RNA sequence: GAUGGUAGGAUAGUGGCCUACCAUGGUUUCAACGGGUAACGGGGAAUAAGGGUUCGAUUCCGGAGAGGGAGCCUGAGAAACG
RNA sequence: AUACAGUGAAACUGCGAAGGCUCAUUAAAUCAGUUAUCGUUUAUUUGAUAGUUCCAUGGUAUAACUGUGGUAA
């Protein structure tokens, strides 16, 4: 009854935890019970993960948010107070949620793909992201599928990454879900299979969608740290 | 009303053997409230949470708009002479959207004499109604959904556009 | 160009642009045609996907019946049986489409029972 | 003791008016007599109970049992109604503002059929059972309840008909048209017999006849107009008439006799705001029934002196006349309270 | 019949089983609210007037004030079909309720000469007759909310002005 | 003219009512000597 | 209402979803429309098991029903198992 | 603790039950994925988001409760 992304062992139970509503969707997130209890194993059961949630160790996106099924989606920096645990969780190359450990100056921010820019009411420019941070007043040159950098103390955009040909992009969606390498090709079609294409070890080619891909930095310099093997 | 579904009827291919289903809640066709003239009574019906809908049946105080200056002012209703979305609708003298209804234009006289001084540049076949009192004006607002009677006056081109018709 | 009642007019001569690589002809920007559901001035907005094919019949007005044959890699009897599709489409003030006439259409806002596509191109 | 309006040396009373210590001396006769802000058409069945009142928004049927003084049900019908009849008890036939016809039963909604053009009136024939329905144009249709067929529709004049009625003791089909002609057809022959023309002395504009009626002697015919002018007719010198201008005169809609109770040769006229009652052979007003709101139509209960209107307000008014007659057996303490 | 009688201002009420129905027949065909005399229901209570206030009949069914029809009928009350006796009183009432609004000629050692008091005095301030620190804090939090929000809004609108000047 | 005037026979109304033999209390000779003119 | 156009009604809104008017359309041999079951079986609908090769994990057979049809009401969600 | 002060039958309240059997046989119309809704509803989740003032605190009307009762209920 589980998805593939959670890295959930089959010998666990019968009812799978539906995440509650929140920032991200159901299909692109993992809740805190499947995060803490059975992935990096700070708990043994739902009772004691509710106990540490009542103790309020979790500090995801700089706020506490004491809830069992809180849908932590892409790169919400899970922060735990004891042993200064800073966790940025991204996608691995085979579809799961690889939770990388980072440090404090990297967990002081996150980034987010812009979805739409609106002239909503009363002359106010407007920007949303995958956690829905409706932050005030970016520059006019925010296209769709660019990348804002959230402040995580206040909410303001601090840095901006422009989407164009020659940018380091992350793909979350479809049969390319979780690949990095961002350059063999660029092809913007007019309604589907439109993208920037991603290399491999032998620099192979790949096809995805615009909304299923979003930028993380430059060719060699992302200010996100990434795990390795 | 009854329905909103393609299941009771045929598509662009000509199919049969329908016998489909007990009709759901979200195929809700309410009764056609033919709004008339009377004393102002609006039924406050519910839908989709607290989505109150104003179903007007006997509305009078039409806010009709002077066109060339855009002056939406308050007046009464007389009757619709031509509306061939149903040619019996004008026989029964109801009041729906996009109907051409007659208005005693006395507050428009008051506004003209108030912001121009003299009484009577404006077209002659509406100057005749400036003199007489009853001018033609077409309803914009939806009394069956928003419960209101707003409209726009007939001024020249749109006037002859309807007068050549009927 | 007025054969029906009830103030045949644009609904706020009027002119807009859907963008996205589809031209608006100059009579459809400034001309006497009303463009009620032709998407260049229109009331509809564009979205979705864009399909291309030749026609079969343009008998009634505001009905463009496209044909659409396409390749599909059949593995069953290992030969390609040829595709055919149909879609009705509203008019545009740019081309009286006759038989032949490969044209393309964009998805928007169901107009009749079966039309979501309106002509944006002729070539 | 309910208050009485002033009149010509006569008394009337209203129950369930717009104004009707009062809370603790309430005089309510029929409980739940109020509709959704208007009223379409009310009529009382042939037997001693079971009055039926058509609806206004989400239109209903509203059968009231007179021997229970309250409501039985409200079948929310599919469309808004204009005209119906009652066919004894439980059966009844209706037609809505669209060109559709409903057949209500004890279970309700036995069938929904249609007529090809928009209809305005319906009557039923007790003899050989064909309902005649008057509509717009050349077309006066039949739906026979014997074998459910259709019949060879009656060819009219140009614009149509506002009201159709058949005579009771002999069957003379009336059809009040627009061009002042009354177009009497014969329910035996399925052909015209006469095309009587209606005249006046004022002649404001080309009026249209809107109300037709007969009574149970079979010799006279009550005629209406779209101007507030009652007319009588006989075969005896059928070209003139006696006329009745009314003091407001918009459109008379209900003209009904008093041919089954005492205080004879009297008739009720009813236009949009007022309903009066006068005597035959002079044309002088016996009484009048001025309410606080307009009137959609009226009806008079048989055997006794009471009237039931359908109006444009929330309740319906009932009007009791203690000089025309008594109050009926189910209202048999109205003569004790007032 | 039994007659419930209530003297309301003294707070007294008692039932009296009165047989001998030609005494009772004064009330007959008189609906609710219409007054009555003591003279034709009794002799020992003359100069008495009772406003009737309903009454349960035998089979216990109540009458509601002012409908018609002194038999039983099936109405719609607080909406379902409940049976209710008519407001007019006839021969078949078990109890009939009465309010005495004027004492006549004889004292009653149940109604007049014996009485009960009330319950308890009022509780509300205006009912006894006939906060300001919260008024400080409400006004202070309101003007502080204004001086926070309406200044911060223009304080990022000026950052929009900086972005527009640099663009 | 599709749904307009279907001259068909319908099922529930085929025996919805029943006729009457004498009907009018007058005679047909009374009809003829009633409106000869 | 078959196919579309114009306007209104109703809608949570798109919509011949319904009605007035108008045009005679539309699908099809490049398989329309119609014929049945090992449609108590099938379609990935899904888990797969270190040798069982169509047994071997499950969601769903279709829609209904709270004595029988009908009408109404409530709610973020219903034509309510209450 | 002479205007409240703990136990607390029976009453208002917040919520509970938050998804269970049988019967007639639908061929991508039942179903599964997918495109879109600047074509639309949305409790709850999450991020955001309010500037019109002439010559010291506002009203009876109902409970629970008492009291008189009816009815086989």
């Amino acid at each position: 009854a589980a998805p593939h992304h959670w890295l959930l062992d089959k010998l666990s139970g019968c009812y799978a935890p539906r995440p509650s509503a929140g920032p991200h969707k159901l299909r692109e997130s993992l809740p805190l019970i499947v995060f803490l209890r059975n992935r990096l194993k700070y708990a043994l059961n739902g009772r004691e993960v509710k106990a540490i949630l009542m103790q309020r160790h979790v500090k995801v996106d700089g706020k506490v948010r004491t809830d069992t099924t809180y849908p932590a989606g892409f790169m919400d920096v899970i922060t735990l107070d004891a042993t200064n645990e800073n966790f940025r969780l991204v996608y691995d190359v085979k579809g799961r949620f690889a939770v990388h450990r980072i440090t404090d100056e990297e967990a002081s921010y996150k980034l987010g793909k812009v979805k739409k820019v609106q002239l909503g009411k009363k002359g106010v420019p407007y920007v949303v992201t995958h956690d829905g941070r409706t932050i005030r007043y970016p520059d006019p040159n925010i296209k769709v599928n660019d990348t804002v950098k959230i402040d995580l103390a206040s909410g303001k955009i601090t840095d901006f990454i422009k989407f164009d040909a020659g940018k380091l992009v992350y793909v979350t969606g479809g049969r390319n879900l979780g690949r990095i390498g961002t350059i063999v090709h660029k092809e913007r079609h007019d309604g589907g299979f439109d993208l920037v294409h991603i290399k491999d070890s032998l620099d192979n080619t790949f096809v995805t969608r615009l909304n299923n891909v979003f930028v993380i930095g430059e060719q060699g310099k992302p200010y996100i740290s990434l795990p390795k093997g | 009303g009854i329905s909103r579904d393609s299941r009771h009827k045929r598509s662009a291919t000509g199919a049969k053997r329908a016998q489909f289903r007990k009709k759901r809640k979200f195929e809700l066709g309410r009764q056609p409230a033919n709004t008339k003239i009377g004393a102002k009574r609006i039924h406050s019906v519910r839908t989709r949470g607290g989505n109150k809908k104003y179903r007007a049946l006997r509305i009078e105080t039409g806010n009709f708009s002077w066109a060339s200056e855009g002056i939406s002012k308050k007046t009464r209703i007389a009757g619709v002479v031509y509306h061939p979305s149903n040619n019996e609708l004008v026989r029964t003298n109801t009041l729906t959207k996009a109907a051409i209804v007659q208005i005693d234009a006395t507050p428009f006289r008051q506004w003209f004499e108030a912001h121009y001084g003299q009484t009577l540049k404006i077209e002659s076949s509406v100057e005749s109604q400036f003199s007489a009192g009853r001018l033609y004006a077409c309803i914009s607002s939806r009394p069956g959904q928003s419960g209101r009677c707003d409209g726009y006056i007939l001024e020249g081109e749109e006037l002859a556009f309807y007068l050549r018709r009927l | 160009q007025s054969e029906r009642a009830f103030q045949k007019q644009p609904h706020i001569r009027w002119y807009k642009n859907a963008g996205l690589g589809f031209k608006t002809p100059k009579t459809a920007i400034e001309g006497s045609y009303i463009d009620k559901k032709c998407p260049f001035t229109g009331l509809v907005s564009i979205r979705g996907k864009i399909l291309t094919g030749t026609v079969v019949s343009t008998k009634m007005h505001r009905t463009i019946v496209i044909r659409r044959a396409y390749l599909h890699y059949i593995p069953k009897y290992n030969r390609y049986e040829k595709r055919h599709k149909n879609v009705p489409v509203h008019v545009s003030p740019a081309f009286r489409v006759q038989v032949g006439d490969i044209v393309t259409v964009g998805q928007c806002r169901p107009i009749s029972k079966t039309v979501r596509f309106n002509v944006v191109k002729v070539s | 003791v309910l208050k009485s309006t002033s009149a010509n040396d006569v008394s009337v009373y209203q129950v369930s008016g717009t104004n009707v210590l009062e809370y603790q001396n309430r005089v309510e006769l029929i409980q739940d007599f109020e509709f959704s802000e208007a009223s379409n058409k009310i009529k009382v069945s042939r037997d001693g109970q079971y009055c039926m009142a058509t609806g206004t928004y989400k239109p209903q049927i509203h059968v009231y049992d007179f021997a229970n003084l309250s409501l039985k049900f409200d079948r929310h019908t599919d469309a808004e109604n204009v005209d119906f009849t009652i066919l004894s008890w439980t059966k009844s036939v209706h037609l809505q503002n669209d060109r559709s016809i409903q057949f209500q039963n004890k279970g309700g909604l036995h069938y929904t059929t249609r007529i090809p053009k928009f209809g305005r009136s319906l009557v039923y024939n007790k003899v050989n059972c064909d309902l005649y329905v008057g509509a717009s144009g050349n077309e006066l249709y039949r739906l026979n309840l014997e074998k459910g067929r259709f019949l060879n529709p009656f060819k009219l004049d140009t614009e149509g008909v506002n009201h159709v009625s058949i005579n009771e003791v002999n069957g003379l089909l009336a059809a009040g048209t627009e061009t002042n002609v009354v177009e009497f057809w014969d329910p035996r022959s399925r052909s015209r017999v006469s095309k009587l023309y209606l005249e006046n002395n004022i002649d404001n504009r080309p009026f249209q006849v809107t109300t037709t009626s007969f009574r149970n002697d079979g010799l006279t015919f009550a005629c209406g107009t779209s101007n507030g002018y009652s007319y009588i007719y006989d075969l005896r010198t059928s070209e003139p008439s006696i006329i009745k201008d009314q003091g407001y005169g918009f459109d008379i809609k209900k003209i009904i006799w008093l041919d089954n109770v005492g205080t004879e040769n009297k008739i009720v006229t009813c236009d949009k705001r007022i309903a009066k009652i006068w005597d035959r052979l002079d044309g002088k007003a016996y009484a009048s029934m001025e309410p606080s709101v307009d009137i959609n139509d009226i009806e008079h209960v048989p055997g006794t002196g009471m009237f039931f209107t359908a109006n444009e307000s929330i309740p319906m008014h009932t009007y009791y006349i203690p000089s025309l007659g008594p109050s009926p057996r189910w209202c048999s303490f109205l003569d004790s309270i007032t | 019949m039994k007659l419930n009688i209530s003297y309301p201002v003294n707070g007294s009420q008692k039932t009296f089983e009165i047989d001998d129905e030609h005494r009772i027949r004064v009330f007959f065909d008189k609906r609710i609210g219409q007054e009555v005399d003591g003279e034709a229901v009794g002799d020992e209570f003359k100069g008495y007037v009772f406003k009737i206030s309903g009454g349960n009949d035998k089979q216990g069914f109540p009458m509601k004030q002012g409908v018609l029809l002194p038999t039983r009928i099936k109405l719609l009350l607080t909406r379902k079909r409940k049976s209710v006796r008519g407001a007019i009183v006839g021969p078949d009432l078990a109890v009939l309720a009465l309010v005495i609004v004027k004492k006549g000629e004889q004292e009653l050692e149940g109604l007049t000469d014996t009485t009960v008091p009330k319950r308890l005095g009022p509780k509300r301030a205006n009912n006894i007759r006939k906060r300001l620190q919260r008024k400080r804090h409400q006004r202070a939090l309101k003007v502080r909310n204004a001086q926070a929000q309406r200044e911060a809004a223009a304080e990022y609108a000026q950052l929009l002005a900086k972005r527009l000047s640099e663009r | 003219k599709g749904r307009k005037l279907n001259y068909s026979v319908q099922d529930p109304i085929a025996n919805y009512e029943a006729p009457i033999t004498s009907g009018y209390k007058w005679s047909d000779d009374q009809i003829d000597e009633f409106f000869a003119g």
